[PDB]
RNA sequence: CCGAGCCUGGUGAUAGCUGGUUGUCCAAGAUAGAAUCUUAGUUCAACUUUAAAUUUGCCCACAGAACCAAAUCCCCUU
């Protein structure tokens, strides 16, 4: 038996760090962590984004009303979030569909109120909630805090804004922090479509343009299982788009799908955000 | 091939080149028209690889493995 | 010497509630202290690593090991236990999951220094049917696996 | 431009058939020229784990 | 088809021949040479004029290595050093 | 034992952490780990110059490769390129063959331009005019 | 070394330079000992030059302590969650203080080795290179030895 | 296991002979010679290391160093 303590205590200490890996301990709230208060974190929340927010009204954003239901249910032995959420739900709406329609004039409005919902979808006001850290401040049924209630208290805390300081700082914090979330992505896998032949064909009715020929423009390996078809999409001797599959039907429908990005302008070189 | 419209400016400091996308023409395109052992070979004459692609691999290198790899872009 | 097989019996889980699948139940035994070696007995125990419980106990019959015949005493005891304590409602309806081997406090003598040896015999029943033995995959499976790494290969070492 | 991730993926990396003719031609001029080709050294995107080789019919 | 011994050293060794490379490295070399004789042909110049030109310069030099030499000599000593120490077992109030 | 060793685990381990994902008694016992654990580390600590290496031979096979299909070869690319003044390395001229293929096509044919312009010079060597892109950018 | 680690490619965290910088930190958590040497350093800088940082940046909350749970440490906990434990025993103020910056200008992500650096997401703006650019098309698409 | 037992002690025999000599980091650092029952070693030297006193130090043309080739001493100056 050696003598001593340190070492001792160095794997003593070392075991426990294992345990606290092998066996993570139950996700429970920030709140309750230690070294909190909530006042001075809801300023620095303020001062993090760098505009005032009314305090009262940044924390009835925050408070919901599942936790005024617990809370009376908790007491049994305050102003909810309810209008601040719609009234940031309808300018972020609103305005979202305003700057998309001012960058992308000839996008149809099924397009638009598609781009509308991704960017206040459950999931990408989730992430953006999360790394934004609304998800420590708010107060709700349970931790971890659930992607429907992290919406809206996010636009709950777009509305204290909007009622705070006015519309255009509010749509300087919704164009700063949702359409940054489509820088990155496209057209259409932020609008999900079927059948996007079918959508040029009646697009191109609109126009007045005779409906396109498909025609094979390139290919290589045709009888293997490793083709290339490169499908151009033509119409009256000229062509609109033409794409890559490794059969031609969804080489033919991967050029729809890059004409439809070329007609409504959202190709992959567009003029980036003019932030 | 090479086929693009070079230029000086006038100063002789900067070079501007113009090149555009030069598209494929309706004419130069066609019309749509609408055991182990025996196992391993098939697939090495279906992909023109050899079989040491398809004989398989332990559970320690399939342990070594990474399952949830980075993604970029 | 530890005795973890035996506790991992008696560990106890809470209730259930009537909207989750039920829970398959699970049965911990062991023999300790066998005269025979931990290798001769690990090729019985990988014999019966899967085998519906009345199977394992014909090949285990029918072998012509004194680990064979030491097993089929096992595999009877806790059956019976099973049925007895653990709340298996079908006495065939067990199937083992794990049977493992390790090795015990082997003892000394001079011939030269022979060891005679000493083994441990670890089984687990689990309630259900078998595993399907999953099948040794075919030509659709690695036609597909390869054309997805195909489409996951990227341009390396630059953008 | 403007494809799809996985379909710009697979038109990028696909393989490609040369057909070359040996008439009258050194075989060492072809088997520079078809090794090449078959390395994928004609790709600017090559590497060598990328598996970016091409088919090379000599006839 | 071998080398006896060792490769390149002893009696027979392994042949070694000039490329193109080698004589064109010696040639650029030897270029160099040419006009690194051109440049010393000509001397500004002699040992009469040259004669006590850098006296101050070279006394200079020396009376500084001199001076740094023979001042050299241990550092001092501070008491706000030794109190320094005793500030390791400050403790707020 | 007056005073003996009692931290000698956490020397291991520091060893062993380093070694856990080798091949054998390498990654287990600490004679085998020790040994082969500072050859990783030698080996790394070369790898360096090497990755360097590497790169710039990745480059240049890269712009061969998509010079060749433009029509030149890699020494006439780069030689006219500097010749002509554009001080583009072959990192970018590797990024530039793979994802932006038109401005590489430019490029190949500003070299052969330059190529032909200087050696129209070179056949009329004496007094001629300056070349088109022969004209160069000297700093006072 | 680089294959004995995870490795990660560079990221923003959420486009963090975009429209506006969001300074990525929001709590430190001291812990200062009071009657102890080993933190004599960390409490010279809690009595110097803390009040200015907190000051400095107002992003980020500031809790101090006496007696941690174990040594006295900074705990920084950054916008995207990651919790960082920097242990500042026996460190003079200079060193604190430079430690603190440090954290207070990091990001949260990791100080794993980083793919590439240089992260463009749309790269190319002609069109990435396939082997379809630049061979030459024919009359009427007739691959080689075409009887027609 | 007797070209002279075995044990205990002197005995931690004597080994110019082999082997072994355990934390991190940085820095300076290489193979005239002499004598020796000495050439498997050592003592001086030469070199090496640290600290100190200083004041000159290394290189080089010219002048210069014997009668019976390549080069080297030497030193005003630089």
């Amino acid at each position: 038996v050696k003598k001593g303590f340190r070492a001792a205590f160095r794997f003593q200490k070392e075991l426990e760090r294992q345990r606290l890996l092998r066996c993570p301990p139950p996700p429970v709230r920030r709140s309750e962590k230690p070294n909190w208060d909530y006042h001075a974190e809801i300023q620095a929340f303020g001062h993090r984004l760098q505009e005032n927010f009314s305090l009262d009204l940044l924390k009835t954003a925050f408070v919901n009303s599942c936790y005024i239901k617990s809370e009376e249910a908790k007491r049994q032995q305050l102003k909810s979030n309810q209008e601040l959420s719609e009234q940031g739900t309808s300018f972020s709406q609103t305005c979202l569909t305003q700057f998309l329609e001012d960058e992308y004039p000839d996008m149809p409005t099924e397009g638009i109120k598609n781009l509308v919902d991704f960017l206040t979808g459950e999931e990408v006001v989730c992430h953006v909630a999360r790394n934004l850290a609304v998800e420590q401040l708010t107060l709700s049924e349970e931790f971890p805090v659930p992607p429907a209630v992290l919406q809206q208290t996010f636009f709950a805390v777009i509305g204290a804004l909007l009622q705070s300081s006015g519309p255009e700082r509010t749509a300087l914090f919704i164009r700063d922090f949702l359409i940054t979330q489509m820088t990155g992505k496209e057209l259409f896998e932020m609008w999900k479509i079927i059948n996007p032949m079918g959508l040029l064909v009646e697009e191109l009715k609109k126009r007045n343009v005779s409906a396109p020929e498909s025609r094979l423009t390139r290919q290589s390996g045709g009888t293997t299982a490793l083709p290339l078809y490169f499908v151009g999409l033509y119409c009256d001797k000229k062509l609109i788009a033409e794409g890559p599959g490794e059969t031609v039907l969804v080489a033919e429908e991967e050029a729809a799908r890059v004409a439809l990005r070329k007609l409504y302008g959202f190709t992959e070189n567009r003029r980036p955000w003019n932030y | 091939n090479c086929n693009v419209e070079l230029a000086l400016t006038s100063d002789g400091r900067t070079i501007v080149c113009y090149h555009p996308s030069v598209d494929i023409p309706y004419e130069h395109t066609k019309p749509i028209p609408r055991e182990e052992g025996p196992m391993i070979e098939q697939l090495s004459k279906m992909f023109f690889t050899t079989k040491h692609r398809w004989y398989p691999h332990g559970r320690y290198h399939r342990c070594r493995k990474n399952l949830n790899p980075p993604k970029d872009r | 010497i530890s005795r973890k097989w035996e506790k991992k019996n008696k560990i106890v889980y809470p209730p259930q509630l009537p909207g989750e699948p039920r829970r398959p139940a699970e049965i911990y035994h062991c023999r300790r202290q066998i005269k025979y070696s931990k290798d001769k007995m690990w090729y019985l125990a990988k014999l019966i690593r899967g085998m519906s419980i009345d199977q394992a106990l014909a090949q285990l019959e029918f072998n012509d090991k004194k680990g064979a015949k030491i097993i089929k005493e096992v595999l009877l005891e806790a059956q019976d236990m099973a049925v007895r304590d653990h709340n298996v409602e079908f006495r065939s309806n067990l199937y083992i999951a794990e049977s493992t081997s390790g090795r015990g406090q082997c003892l000394k003598r001079i011939r030269g220094i022979m060891e005679k040896v000493y083994c441990h015999y670890f089984v687990k029943l689990v309630e259900g049917p078998p595993p399907p033995p999953e099948p040794p995959k075919t030509a659709v499976a690695h036609a597909k696996e390869y054309i997805q790494q195909l489409r996951s290969r990227t341009i390396v070492h630059t953008l | 431009s403007s494809f799809s991730r996985a379909p710009q993926q697979w038109a990028t990396f696909a393989r490609i058939w040369y057909l070359l003719d040996g008439k009258m031609q050194p075989p060492g001029k072809l088997a520079a020229m078809a090794s090449i080709r078959l390395q994928g050294l004609h790709k600017p995107v090559y590497h060598a784990l990328s598996d970016c080789g091409d088919h090379v019919v000599i006839m | 088809g071998r080398i006896p011994g060792r490769q390149w050293i002893g009696k027979h060794r392994r042949p070694r021949f000039v490329s193109l490379r080698a004589k064109q490295n010696m040639i650029r070399r030897l270029e160099i040479e040419a006009e690194n004789h051109y440049w010393l042909s000509m001397p500004y110049m002699t040992r009469e004029q040259e004669r006590g030109h850098a006296a101050v310069r070279r006394r200079e030099a020396f009376e500084a290595i001199k001076a740094a030499a023979t001042s050299k000599f241990p550092p001092h000593r501070f008491i706000a050093d030794q109190l320094d120490h005793l500030n390791v077992t400050k403790k707020w109030s | 034992l007056r005073n003996r060793v009692t931290d000698r685990y956490f020397r291991i381990q520091e060893v062993l952490k380093h070694a856990r994902h080798f091949r054998g008694r390498k990654n287990r016992c600490y004679r085998l780990a020790v040994r082969t654990v500072i050859r990783a580390f030698v080996k790394c600590t070369k790898a360096r110059y090497l990755k360097k290496k590497n790169m710039r031979t990745l480059w240049i096979n890269r712009i061969t490769a998509a010079s060749q299909e433009h029509g030149l070869k890699y020494p006439a690319l780069i030689g006219n390129l500097v010749k002509c003044q554009v001080e583009l390395n072959r990192k970018v001229l590797a990024d530039l063959a793979i994802y932006e293929p038109k401005t590489f096509k430019s490029l190949a044919a500003l070299a052969s331009r330059r190529r032909h312009e200087g050696f129209a010079a070179a056949l009329g060597d004496g007094k001629e005019p300056e070349g088109i892109f022969s004209r160069v950018v000297q700093y006072h | 070394t680089a294959r004995g680690t995870p490795s990660r490619f560079l990221a923003s965290v959420l486009h963090n330079g975009l429209g506006r910088y969001v300074q990525q930190l929001q709590r430190l958590s001291f812990s200062v000992s009071r009657d102890g040497a080993s933190s004599r350093g960390a409490r010279e800088f809690v009595e110097r030059e803390v009040i200015d940082f907190a000051r400095r940046n107002p992003g980020v909350v500031i809790y101090v302590n006496s007696r941690p749970c174990c040594v006295p440490r900074v705990v920084a906990e950054y916008l995207n969650g990651a919790v960082r434990e920097e242990s500042i025993h026996c460190k003079s103020v200079e060193e604190i203080s430079t430690l603190v910056q440090k954290l207070a200008d990091q990001s949260g992500l990791d100080v794993i080795r980083i793919r590439k650096p240089f992260h463009t997401d749309n790269p190319s703006i002609q069109g990435q290179w396939h082997p379809f650019t630049n061979k030459p098309t024919t009359f009427r698409g007739l691959r080689p030895r075409e009887v027609q």
